[PDB]
RNA sequence: UGAACUAUGCCUGGGCAGGGCGAAGCCAGAGGAAACUCUGGUGGAGGUCCGUAGCGGUCCUGACGUGCAAAUCGGUCGUC
RNA sequence: CGCCGCAGGUGCAGAUCUUGGUGGUAGUAGCAAAUAUUCAAACGAGAACUUUGAAGGCCGAAGUGGAGAAGGGUUCCAUGUGAACAGCAGUUGAACAUGGGUCAGUCGGUCCUGAGAGAUGGGCGAGCGCCGUUCCGAAGGGACGGGCGAUGGCCUCCGUUGCCCUCGGCCGAUCGAAAGGGAGUCGGGUUCAGAUCCCCGAAUCCGGAGUGGCGGAGAUGGGCGCCGCGAGGCGUCCAGUGCGGUAACGCGACCGAUCCCGGAGAAGCCGGCGGGAGCCCCGGGGAGAGUUCUCUUUUCUUUGUGAAGGGCAGGGCGCCCUGGAAUGGGUUCGCCCCGAGAGAGGGGCCCGUGCCUUGGAAAGCGUCGCGGUUCCGGCGGCGUCCGGUGAGCUCUCGCUGGCCCUUGAAAAUCCGGGGGAGAGGGUGUAAAUCUCGCGCCGGGCCGUACCCAUAUCCGCAGCAGGUCUCCAAGGUGAACAGCCUCUGGCAUGUUGGAACAAUGUAGGUAAGGGAAGUCGGCAAGCCGGAUCCGUAACUUCGGGAUAAGGAUUGGCUCUAAGGGCUGGGUCGGUCGCGGCCGGCGCCUAGCAGCCGACUUAGAACUGGUGCGGACCAGGGGAAUCCGACUGUUUAAUUAAAACAAAGCAUCGCGAAGGCCCGCGGCGGGUGUUGACGCGAUGUGAUUUCUGCCCA
RNA sequence: UGGGUCGGGGUUUCGUACGUAGCAGAGCAGCUCCCUCGCUGCGAUCUAUUGAAAGUCAGCCCUCGACACAAGGGUUUGU
RNA sequence: CGACUCUUAGCGGUGGAUCACUCGGCUCGUGCGUCGAUGAAGAACGCAGCUAGCUGCGAGAAUUAAUGUGAAUUGCAGGACACAUUGAUCAUCGACACUUCGAACGCACUUGCGGCCCCGGGUUCCUCCCGGGGCUACGCCUGUCUGAGCGUCGCU
């Protein structure tokens, strides 16, 4: 889960998750909060685990 | 209305985001002179402009 | 009884929000959202009350995917015309067209006096 | 500057229990010398009747009248 | 600040004076609309109000229930607090504080047009501008087709590309619907709060595929010469843009442009029938509960199969073939149908939301257990069954009618046909092509929480007001009535306690009299349902009319009538205790058995004459005035006799026109019109009359 | 000694309780080795038990039966 | 005796007059006298470690660079900063940058949808998908190119 920029679409999001974080995605969900900034479920390939990339990022 | 344009989710939510209390540490500063947010609104007492 | 409610944010009775009632393997009854019903083919005689046989009734856009057979009849004018008035534009074409014969031979005929 | 209330026209949608009366059309039977008439069914019309919801707002000159309400409430009512 | 001068926005008790503050009133009015609370316990300093449990009640499916549109905008959800607020309180809160929460190709917007709005051209206008929307425009910037070439390159050959020929009127930009039109997503699980969006599993639509992804179709047969015993091979020549059925039409594809024709989108209201489902109901079989003082094989709950395919019922057909009908027949609740082809027989098509099947039991649910991952889509057992009924209710599909001086959208978009410009191969290794099967890739943007109202909206408020919809159980009953109940919900509507004075507000009863009360029967009361009788004057013959008036009505026990299903055989003369034809027989005044609704009528018995026992639920008659009726009206004192109305009558006008708007344009409305029309008046249905006067 | 609370009795109101029983009961449905005129259910209602049942001071009357409680509390007042 | 009421005073409340203060106004005067398609005024939305308003700023977002200055900013924290292989802060401001609406400019908006040309990726050039960049308003002047006319002519 992200917060994201509200321009962005998901195809931006999903080049933009692929190459800072050098992972493959799957399908990228969005909404845009009550409080007016852009949440992007990206769902992760099945090669790939969200938990380990979750902790490589710092955020576990 | 759960229907909405994307103008009108934007402007309410930054009606959201001002309508907090202001920060204790304002209160400490040199010459403050403010008390409390006297722009706070309720939703039941005072309706938005739009 | 259980009741029901509406599955979208349509509220009203209108043409484009009628159900029927289903069970659910979950032994639930929930709305299921119909179709309209279609319409076959309008003879193009403009006559015939009745609508064209051997083509499948459905709504316009369905017809795009359908494949040709199911649009049509094997005839002439098939799927576009009764074969009650295909019968009676072959007759009356051809009996016209005799007659015409008819007119040519006897002018031709009456024009050997000078 | 206003038709977010109201007035009127248009566009596109939605809605209106249960009963009564019994129009045309139709069937059969009967009477008659005929002409034709009578009887029983059927049928289900109508700015039709009783009466819900809805819409209205008659009377109590009822309640209230610093009100629940800057026009509301109860019964009774009009239309349906 | 004094004194000498100077200069004023220079003196307050008033102005229903202005602003601010404060009294008496006064601990007063009041916290009284919609039946209602009680016991115990927990937390807590503190409990009439919080929470849990137990009772007693209410909403009573047209809800105080479950969901939405508009509007609100975070009120949603957790945790904490007890200042202020929630007109009593609060341990509670829609308050305050801190965090969290709205996930889509297939739900909408988006697209289309509607009533309409509105640029450009043009016209007008001092001017900002506004008139106009096809009108006074050189208004098509597109196209497979053909040609000239640049060969840009996997320069084979096909894509590109500039120009020329040919073709090309939505003939008008653009905007306009979260209820119209509009392809295609369902089932299960999951959260504190989101799910048709997440996860699991099943689909599906649209778009793309250039070098072509795989199959299948096209499409692969005949004639003659030869070899070969035959089978089968070789050479040459000729076909081949599929096939079947009398037909309706069918089959898996089934070459084809510009152009033309058509269809679908795409059509009102009402009635009556019929089919399907969901629900309700009835009889059993299970599982779990309730009662058991006595009785009750009892009472309650529960007892699934999505989309998309395939198959089969069922419904419909104004579809076809045979044939030719009066002694007319068929047939509906009603109709209606037939020599323009009935009845009968045999077919064809459409819908198929029903059943079976793939999905599918692996899931879900109900029970019974066993382990845990402090809070496992844990593990396991068993079950998820058989039937019957209907003027039943609600959706839906269909058929057939009625009504209209009313005839009930448009456009995107999709498809069929007609035609045959063209294209494709020389018999193959086949070609052009393919709406057939399977395979590959993609579907961006915005919305999505919650409330939806006796507390999340508007009314200054948690205001008896207002505010668009969908679902809809049992009993009684004519019933979506009223009354009681189940599912679900709630705590009596911004306080409680104790009393039971007056006066109120709301509701009852009252001897005898019966409107004597009062402006006036105002208010209240009487009547009331249904069945059987019985109904006048008058009348526009339709009505009046539930006229008036009268009798009956309970409970219990029977009786009678009102239907649907099957089967009606004279026999081994023989063998597939049963089957093929027949010598072998007379239900023909129809029986035999089984099954199932309500309704009507009659009778007996019976109760302290009570019985539409609550609820529901017309007082009636004789006249007079006015308005014909139905309709409408002064939102907030007038609902009427007022307005309207059909009918009658009159007037203007043939378009260079009548009536009217416009600051202006040869602008605009009536007018998408044309005297049976439009415009302007008066009177006010019917009937009958409508006299005299043009000074 | 007292007044209470129950109980009892009286009064009075209504009108004859539940259960049981009956060759009471319009009738109806089953059983016939039975029965030789019977037995097994459903059945409003009737009869007897039964002027019964129930209420009755809370502002009715009398108890001397039972039970507990009652020589307690607070605030004031002087010629 | 008290209560109550009245008057006066002390003290205490309620209230915010008075007085004193003043980074505000009002008035007069002076000098300049400068906006915008190279996108103004105005509006919207964002931007701080803790930040709601005001103020400042624009995805380089309570500011970058440069110059002057010369040890702070400060409410808390954090961390620089030999102040000479240059420097906190403030001021100035000439470099750079400057989101979306808006005359507002591809069309349109209470929504959204195009077209053309390059670049990159999936392609592994051919045109489909994704992203990036540059264009695409009306009027008008000069010139240019392409044109029209049974307008006036010329040659054939
Ligand atoms: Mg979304
Ligand atoms: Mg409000
Ligand atoms: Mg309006
Ligand atoms: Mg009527
Ligand atoms: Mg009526
Ligand atoms: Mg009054
Ligand atoms: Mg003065
Ligand atoms: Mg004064
Ligand atoms: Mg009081
Ligand atoms: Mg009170
Ligand atoms: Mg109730
Ligand atoms: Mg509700
Ligand atoms: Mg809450
Ligand atoms: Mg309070
Ligand atoms: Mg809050
Ligand atoms: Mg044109
Ligand atoms: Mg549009
Ligand atoms: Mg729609
Ligand atoms: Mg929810
Ligand atoms: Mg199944
Ligand atoms: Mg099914
Ligand atoms: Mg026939
Ligand atoms: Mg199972
Ligand atoms: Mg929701
Ligand atoms: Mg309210
Ligand atoms: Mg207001
Ligand atoms: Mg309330
Ligand atoms: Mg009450
Ligand atoms: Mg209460
Ligand atoms: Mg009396
Ligand atoms: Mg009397
Ligand atoms: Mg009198
Ligand atoms: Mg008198
Ligand atoms: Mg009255
Ligand atoms: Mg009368
Ligand atoms: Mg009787
Ligand atoms: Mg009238
Ligand atoms: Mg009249
Ligand atoms: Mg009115
Ligand atoms: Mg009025
Ligand atoms: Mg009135
Ligand atoms: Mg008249
Ligand atoms: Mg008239
Ligand atoms: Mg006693
Ligand atoms: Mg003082
Ligand atoms: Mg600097
Ligand atoms: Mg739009
Ligand atoms: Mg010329
Ligand atoms: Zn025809």
């Amino acid at each position: 889960v992200f917060i994201v920029d509200v321009k962005a679409n998901k195809h931006q999001i999903k080049q933009a998750v692929k190459k800072l974080y050098d992972i493959d995605v799957a399908k990228v969900n969005t909404l845009i909060r009550p409080d007016g900034e852009k949440k992007a479920y990206v769902r992760l390939a099945p090669d790939y685990d969200a938990l380990d990339v979750a902790n490589k990022i710092g955020i576990i | 209305s759960s229907h909405k344009t994307f103008r009108i989710k934007r402007f309410l939510a930054k009606k959201q985001k001002q309508n907090r209390p202001i920060p204790q540490w304002i209160r400490m500063k040199t010459g403050n002179k403010i008390r409390y947010n006297s722009k706070r609104r309720h939703w039941r007492r005072t309706k938005l402009g739009l | 009884v259980q009741r029901l409610t509406y599955r979208r944010r349509l509220s009203y009775n209108t043409a484009s929000n009628k159900t029927r009632l289903s069970r659910t393997p979950g032994n639930r009854i929930v709305y299921l959202y119909t179709k309209k019903v279609g319409k076959a083919p309008k003879s193009a005689c403009g006559v015939c009350p009745g609508r064209l046989r051997g083509v499948r009734a459905v709504r316009p856009k369905v017809l795009m995917r359908l494949s040709k057979t199911k649009k049509h009849v094997s005839r002439a004018y098939g799927g576009s015309m009764c074969a009650k008035c295909v019968r009676d534009r072959i007759k009356r074409a051809f009996l016209i067209e005799e007659q015409k014969i008819v007119v040519k031979v006897l002018k031709a005929q009456a024009q050997s006096q000078k």
